[PDB]
This record gives structure tokens, C-alpha cells and sequence, in this order.
């Protein structure tokens, strides 16, 4: 992960004051919202027909925080994203048929859910340096696909 | 948008496709699936080994509704609407996968018709499937 | 397509950014720039440091054409006919690129308009942005 | 670019069999054809508004010959593409202000060129394997970009 030292440091920071709880769940609600064309690997959830009921689910709310969960730990290993998102790379291909062009999705998505949380401290040299984190994760959860 | 020229070209080049269409839709297929993996997510019901039937009978259904487009080149969103919602609706497939097969199906006319796959029919062609592509794509949200 | 809610909610976006769209355009492209590199080919006459006053200048003129979309957003093509006509005979951008400045704008109003930035919003913001790119694309071949 | 020996073995068989000179020269025509937007790079070359035009034009035919000369000479390095295009990299970002995306629509074009000169013997697995290639070079190209 070409990450610069100021890079990593910029990330790790301002992580530390994420409410995980709260983002993965915004982060996959909005992603459903935005793009409803995701909501295919989600029917199992109930009802998704309004923003309003998306973003109330809990099964979604509750998906979200997985997630974001195995990011998190994902951010503890940027100098090993493949070696670490491996066996979730073989279950997205394997058993779930995720298409990976929805993990970029998901990571700009999430972009925005930083942006819309911190303002001002969701700087410019602070998004470049998520984009490229997000997009890290994006290809290490495909690696694995065959 | 289509310009004369190119309707006139993309009317040839498949009036030489011809009866062959489904096996050319086949073969785009599994050149799909085999050169971008990641396309395979989407038919995770179908047997993909090398000369599969679901392959053949889906590779002649693409192909039909390529056909249908060619004979409705002038009213195109309409003689596809079904298609555009079933995509839109049930499929729900990334747009990106559509410039795959796309790409595909253009490498496997230039791999059975050298004559006729000149560089103005080749930049028709491309433009022709990407109209589709569009149009298939237009309800998606 | 945008629906009436669509149109509803970017109006009213829009309306809020009032007399910050020339920074937010200004922030959108520096952001952009930074994020993504490849980007910066477009602009090798550029001064592109921060707070340059080329990208500033530039960032009045993208939020201003930005600003007529929302007003015309009925009748777009016809209001925007001369910048897909720059954009597709001189400037050439590949396509690309409308989706990079796009993703930047959106996380610009993000930053700015915390309240207003809702799930719905959002969703709407980004067909918006969408539309304008697919217009200023449209006569590229 | 995980390239199997097999793969290797292919892409190496079929590419002893072109003529670089000609192969080069279709493949730079047809990208100024069917992408006229990368036109914007070679106002230099005279006549490019028909495809008479671009195709015959000789001085597309000597760059096209040139562009696919660097890229023969980087089949024969696959396992080090990035220090064998490191300068070429350089040159495109800081003096040719030239879009990444482009090295993108030009593999895919050299595909259609190749299928189109070989008929049958381009089969899939083959096009598989010059597909990681193609991609293999373009992000080599870019991998210098700042
Ligand atoms: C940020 C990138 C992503 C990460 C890190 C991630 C991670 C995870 C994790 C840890 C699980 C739990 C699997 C288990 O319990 O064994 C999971 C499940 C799942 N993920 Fe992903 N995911 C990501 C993106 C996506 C996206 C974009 C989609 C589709 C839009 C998706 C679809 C699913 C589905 C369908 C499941 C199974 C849910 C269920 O239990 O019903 N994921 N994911
Ligand atoms: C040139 C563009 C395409 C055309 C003309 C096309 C046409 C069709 C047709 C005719 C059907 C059959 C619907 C029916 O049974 O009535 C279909 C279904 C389907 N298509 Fe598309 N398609 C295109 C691109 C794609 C791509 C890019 C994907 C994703 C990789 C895709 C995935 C599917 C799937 C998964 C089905 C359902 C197959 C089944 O369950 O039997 N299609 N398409
Ligand atoms: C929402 C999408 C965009 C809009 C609304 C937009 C709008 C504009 C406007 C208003 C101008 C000035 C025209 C004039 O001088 O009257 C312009 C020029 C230009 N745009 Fe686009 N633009 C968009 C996206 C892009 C993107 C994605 C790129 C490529 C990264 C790009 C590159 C350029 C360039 C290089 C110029 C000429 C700059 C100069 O020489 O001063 N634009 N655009
Ligand atoms: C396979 C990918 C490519 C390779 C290996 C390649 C290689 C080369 C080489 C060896 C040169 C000569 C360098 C010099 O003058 O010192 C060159 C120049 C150039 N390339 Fe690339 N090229 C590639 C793709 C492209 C593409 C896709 C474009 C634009 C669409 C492009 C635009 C140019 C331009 C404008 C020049 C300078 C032409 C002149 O002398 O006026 N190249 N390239």
C-alpha cells in the first residue's frame, strides 16, 4: 500500500475517532439508497422500497457494523491487505457471487460518510489519502476471485 | 447517436453474421467469462465448462435480441424495453460488465469476419453496442 | 431519468450552496487533483498549487455552469449545448473523469452541508451529477 | 500481472507470428478511428478526419510502429514491466500530459487487431492471456504518474 508515513498517520488519527457503530451503518444504508441496483444481494433484509426503511433496518444497520468491523482490523494491517482480506475475498467470490466493482462503490460511499461526520477535518490531503486505502481494500477483497 | 453511415454498416456486418449469431454469442460468452472472471458472479446457476448447454442456449438468446436491435436501429429503446426492465429490475447487473461483452463480442466478429471488420465498421460497431449497452442500462435507479 | 423528488431535491441542495458554489467548485477541484493524479493531465497549463488562482477561477466557472443545470434541469441538453460541444470537440476529457469530479463535488457538499447531505439527497445529488456528465459526453462520437 | 507459465507460453507462441511494423500501424489507426477523442494528442500528424485518412497517414504507420516496438521489447521483460516502462512512464505523465485511460482503450484495440489478423488460433484462453498483458502494461505506464 504506497501509503506515506504523514499518509498512514493521517488515517490511523482519524479513525481513532470513528463511531463504528454508527458509520457502517450509514455507509451500507447509503449504499443501498444511492444504489439501489445493490439491494440484489439483500432481499433477505425486509423492506428497502424508501430511504426512510432502508436507513431504520436493523438487519442493514447491523451489516454495516460487520463490516465496517473487518475494515477496521483491515487498517491495522495496511502493509498486508491481501494476506488479510484473503479468506473474505474467497467467500465474496466463492459463496456470496459479490461483483468487486461494488467494493468501490461501498468505499466512496463511505468517503462521503467521513466527509459528512468531520467537516472541516476531512481535509483534501486527508480524502487522498483514504482513497487510496479504500481502494487497497477494494482490491484485496478481489484478489482471490476466479 | 447513430449516423447513417453506421446503421448502413452495422445492417452489413451482421447480415454476414448471418445464421451464425447464437454460436458468435456463445463464444462471446466464454471469452467473457474466461479473460474477466469477475463477470462469472452473475451466473453462478449455469455450468460454465467449455461447450456447456446453458452457454450455447443463453449465447443464442443475446444474440436474438442483437439481432431484434438490428432490424429496430431506428427505434432501438423501444424494441428493447423488456430487456432494459428485466436488467433494471431483476438483473441488476454493474454497468461496467456491459463494455465487457461488448469488447468480447467485438473481438469475436473480428476473429470470424476478416473482410468485412474494417476500421469503419469496427468503430460502428463499437458505437452500435454501446447504444445497447445504454439503453439496457437507462432504468437502472 | 430524474424524477420530480430528484429535481425537488437538488433545487433545494443547490439553493442552500448560494454564494459558496465558487469555493465549493474550487475545493471540489483541488480535492479532485490531489485524490486523483491522473486528472491533473488535463490542466498542464495550469498553476495547480494550492489556492492557485487558475484552480479558483476554474471552480467559479464549473459551479456556475453547475448552477444553470439546476435551473434548466428540464431542458438540459439544450442548456448545456455549447459545453458538450467544447467538451466534445476540443477538450476531449475521457469519460472517465466526469465520475472522479463528480464523487469530489459530492464529498465537498458532504463537508459543507452536513444537515442538507441526506441518504435521499445524496442519492439524488449523484443521479444530478450523473446526467450533466452523460450530457457533456454525448457528442463525443 | 500473475502470468501462468502456460499463459506465458501462449502469449509468447502467437506473438512470434506478427509483424510488429504492420500490426503497429493498425493498431494506432484504429484507436484514432474508433476513439476519435485520442486524436487530441496528434495534431502534429496532418489529415486524421477519415479513415483513409488516418490509416494510410505515414506518420501514424511510424508511430504505431514505435509504440508497438516498446511494447515487444516489454514482453520479453514481463516479470519487470514496471522497470522496463519506468521511463517511458515519466515521459507520458511529465512531458506528453497523456490520460492513463488511453493505455487502456489502446490494449483493447491491439486485442481486436490481434483476433482480427489470426482468426481461430486467437482463441479464448489466448485472448485470456494477452488480456493480463495488455493490462499489465497500461498500469505499467502509469505507475510513474504523480
Ligand atoms: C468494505 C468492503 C466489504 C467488507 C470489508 C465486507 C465484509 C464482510 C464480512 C466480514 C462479512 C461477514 C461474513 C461472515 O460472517 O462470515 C460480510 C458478509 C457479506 N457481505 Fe461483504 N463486505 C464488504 C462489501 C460488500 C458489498 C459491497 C457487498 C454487496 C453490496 C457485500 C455483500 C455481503 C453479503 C451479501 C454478506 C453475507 C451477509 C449475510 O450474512 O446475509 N459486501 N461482508
Ligand atoms: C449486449 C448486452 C446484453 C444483452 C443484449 C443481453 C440480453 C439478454 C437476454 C436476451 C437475456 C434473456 C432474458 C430472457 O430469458 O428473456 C438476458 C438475461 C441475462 N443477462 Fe443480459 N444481456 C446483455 C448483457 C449482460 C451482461 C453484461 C450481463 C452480466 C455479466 C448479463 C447478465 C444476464 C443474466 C445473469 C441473465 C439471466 C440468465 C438466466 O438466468 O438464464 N447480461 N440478457
Ligand atoms: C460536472 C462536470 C463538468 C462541468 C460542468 C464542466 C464545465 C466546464 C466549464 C464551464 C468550462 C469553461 C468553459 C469556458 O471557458 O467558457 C470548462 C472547461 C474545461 N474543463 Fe470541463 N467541466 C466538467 C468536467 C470536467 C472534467 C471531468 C474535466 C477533466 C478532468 C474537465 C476539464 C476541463 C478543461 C481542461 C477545461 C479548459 C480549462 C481552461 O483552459 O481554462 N472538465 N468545463
Ligand atoms: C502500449 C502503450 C504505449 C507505448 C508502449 C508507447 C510508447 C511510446 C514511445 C516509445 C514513444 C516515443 C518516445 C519519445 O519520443 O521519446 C511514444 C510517444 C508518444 N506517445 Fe506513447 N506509447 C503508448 C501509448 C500511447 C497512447 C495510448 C497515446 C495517446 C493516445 C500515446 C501518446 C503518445 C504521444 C503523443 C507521443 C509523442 C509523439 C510525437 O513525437 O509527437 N502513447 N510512446
Amino acid at each position: 500500500m504506497h501509503l506515506t508515513p504523514e499518509e498512514k498517520s493521517a488515517v490511523t488519527a482519524l479513525w481513532g475517532k470513528v463511531n463504528v457503530d454508527e458509520v457502517g451503518g450509514e455507509a451500507l444504508g447509503r449504499l443501498l439508497v444511492v444504489y439501489p441496483e445493490t439491494q440484489r444481494f439483500f432481499e433477505s433484509f425486509g423492506d428497502l422500497s424508501t430511504p426512510d426503511a432502508v436507513m431504520g433496518n436493523p438487519k442493514v444497520k447491523a451489516h454495516g457494523k460487520k463490516v465496517l468491523g473487518a475494515f477496521s482490523d483491515g487498517l491495522a494491517h495496511l502493509d498486508n491487505l491481501k494476506g488479510t482480506f484473503a479468506t473474505l475475498s474467497e467467500l465474496h467470490c466463492d459463496k456470496l457471487h459479490v461483483d468487486p466493482e461494488n467494493f468501490r462503490l461501498l468505499g466512496n460511499v463511505l468517503v462521503c460518510v467521513l466527509a459528512h461526520h468531520f467537516g472541516k477535518e476531512f481535509t483534501p490531503p486527508v480524502q487522498a489519502a483514504y482513497q487510496k486505502v479504500v481502494a487497497g481494500v477494494a482490491n484485496a477483497l478481489a484478489h482471490k476471485y476466479h | 447517436v447513430l449516423s447513417p453511415a453506421d446503421k448502413t454498416n452495422v445492417k452489413a456486418a451482421w447480415g454476414k453474421v448471418g445464421a451464425h449469431a447464437g454460436e458468435y454469442g456463445a463464444e462471446a460468452l466464454e471469452r467473457m467469462f474466461l479473460s474477466f472472471p469477475t463477470t462469472k458472479t452473475y451466473f453462478p446457476h449455469f455450468d460454465l465448462s467449455h461447450g456447456s448447454a446453458q452457454v450455447k442456449g443463453h449465447g443464442k438468446k443475446v444474440a436474438d435480441a442483437l439481432t431484434n436491435a438490428v432490424a429496430h436501429v431506428d427505434d432501438m429503446p423501444n424494441a428493447l424495453s423488456a430487456l432494459s426492465d428485466l436488467h433494471a429490475h431483476k438483473l441488476r447487473v454493474d454497468p461496467v460488465n456491459f463494455k465487457l461483452l461488448s469488447h468480447c463480442l467485438l473481438v469475436t466478429l473480428a476473429a470470424h469476419l476478416p473482410a468485412e471488420f474494417t476500421p469503419a465498421v469496427h468503430a460502428s460497431l463499437d458505437k452500435f453496442l454501446a447504444s445497447v449497452s445504454t439503453v439496457l442500462t437507462s432504468k437502472y435507479r
